[PDB]
């Protein structure tokens, strides 16, 4: 459509030239083929969605933000909604757009869950069945990791949560 | 991600295989390089209540390695991993200061085991 | 042929609360194959 | 980044964010993915 246009005259000399016209659709269709995957790696991390706690007590850890609005409609996070504004986009001839194999929301949903995985069970989750823990405990096995002891988040959870907000 | 897979452990969280990767072995492929992955995956989780801090005489203990685990009639600590139980005592813990700081306590005991062989 | 919405898994919930953690009690070891190409064809062409 | 920051915290240095690297958590946005990186510095020194 693109090359020869409309007219059928057009298209016979298309024709001549072989395969090309083919080739040319084949090379965009895999790469087509090629967003969707990327996108599921990406975000098909996790087998099930979990729904996020309906206590929202973190050990004094604001995830407002973070955190899916119910009220909301499309069920995008307060930062995330604030990002569509940022970035905006803005069939006709012979030129198609194709819609993702993920809508927006099917994308919402995963990255909530990631998010929901990540507080309620910390690491589990990522190599098995999600494992409910204490987000303040969860937070002093991270501190042991990078070798500050356990002792000294709790010793000022309050001070580190205040500046865990503030920084949001 | 042969290198990392097959010389040595890998401790990035799923690079190779699901799950903790223990070890890992190739077979060769028509054009390609094929490995099987051996992980560790969490199977069984026995619900447990638990608490960050005990506070003993006024100063209160943390584990050395586990998070501390009650079945709700005592407190013993266990591998976050695998759920082994230990009677609590000075040689698994280590006190840091004093037990009005830290959010969640819970009283319990120390076994002090010098003192049975003492007397 | 029936065309469905796509869910994406099954909604659970891990309880959760401040005071209650969950440990493994067994544990299962498990093989996983990842498949990677490291060649293709060696063709020559000749332009002449 | 993903799988190696949001599942787990990351040994590699500057692989997440700048400094010690605690957890991440993942962002959508159009065509695109937001990472926010929690990471530990420390603030103030002494000489010994
Ligand atoms: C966590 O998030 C925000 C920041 O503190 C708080 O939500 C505010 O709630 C009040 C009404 O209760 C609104 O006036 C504000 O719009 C909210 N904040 C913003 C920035 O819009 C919330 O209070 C904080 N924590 C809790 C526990 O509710
Ligand atoms: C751990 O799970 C494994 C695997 O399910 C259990 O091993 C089985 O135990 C049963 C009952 O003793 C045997 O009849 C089976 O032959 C074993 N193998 C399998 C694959 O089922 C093991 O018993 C569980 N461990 C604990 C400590 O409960
Ligand atoms: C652990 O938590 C639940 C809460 O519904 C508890 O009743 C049961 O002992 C365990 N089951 C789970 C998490 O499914
Ligand atoms: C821990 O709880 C289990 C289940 O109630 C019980 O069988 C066991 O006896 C408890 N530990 C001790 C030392 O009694
Ligand atoms: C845990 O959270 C509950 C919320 O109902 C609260 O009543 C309780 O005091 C909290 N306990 C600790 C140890 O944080
Ligand atoms: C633990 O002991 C202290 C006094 O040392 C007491 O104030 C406190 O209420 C005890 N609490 C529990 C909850 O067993
Ligand atoms: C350590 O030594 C310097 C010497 O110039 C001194 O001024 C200060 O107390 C300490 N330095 C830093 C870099 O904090």
């Amino acid at each position: 459509m693109y090359i020869c246009g409309d007219s059928t005259e057009c298209s016979n000399l298309l024709l001549q030239y072989g395969s090309f016209c083919t080739q040319l659709n084949r090379a965009l269709t895999g790469i087509a083929v090629e967003q969707d995957k990327n996108t599921q790696e990406v975000f098909a991390q996790v087998k099930q969605i979990y729904k996020t706690p309906p206590i929202k007590d973190f050990g004094g850890f604001n995830f407002s933000q973070i955190l899916p609005d119910p009220s909301k409609p499309s069920k995008r996070s307060f930062i995330e909604d604030l990002l569509f504004n940022k970035v905006t986009l803005a069939k006709f001839n012979g030129l198609t757009v194709l819609p993702p194999l993920l809508t927006d929301e099917m994308i919402a949903q995963y990255t909530s869950a990631l998010l929901a995985g990540t507080i309620t069970s910390g690491w589990t989750f990522g190599a098995g069945a999600a494992l409910q823990i204490p987000f303040a405990m969860q937070m002093a096995y991270r501190f042991n990791g990078i070798g500050v002891t356990q002792n000294v988040l709790y010793e000022n959870q309050k001070l580190i949560a205040n500046q865990f907000n503030s920084a949001i | 991600k042969m290198s990392e897979c097959v010389l040595g452990q890998s401790k990035r969280v799923d690079f190779c295989g699901k799950g903790y990767h223990l070890m890992s072995f190739p077979q060769s492929a028509p054009h390609g390089v094929v490995f099987l992955h051996v992980t560790y995956v969490p199977a069984q989780e026995k619900n447990f209540t638990t608490a960050p801090a005990i506070c003993h005489d006024g100063k209160a203990h943390f584990p050395r390695e586990g998070v501390f685990v009650s079945n709700g009639t005592h407190w013993f600590v266990t591998q976050r991993n695998f759920y082994e139980p230990q009677i609590i005592t000075t040689d698994n813990t280590f006190v840091s200061g004093n037990c009005d700081v830290v959010i969640g306590i819970v009283n319990n005991t120390v076994y002090d085991p010098l003192q049975p062989e003492l007397d | 042929i029936i065309a469905y919405t796509m869910s994406l898994g099954a909604e659970n919930s891990v309880a959760y609360s401040n005071n209650s953690i969950a440990i493994p009690t067994n544990f299962t070891i498990s093989v996983t194959t990842e498949i990677l190409p490291v060649s293709m064809t060696k063709t020559s062409v000749d332009c002449t």
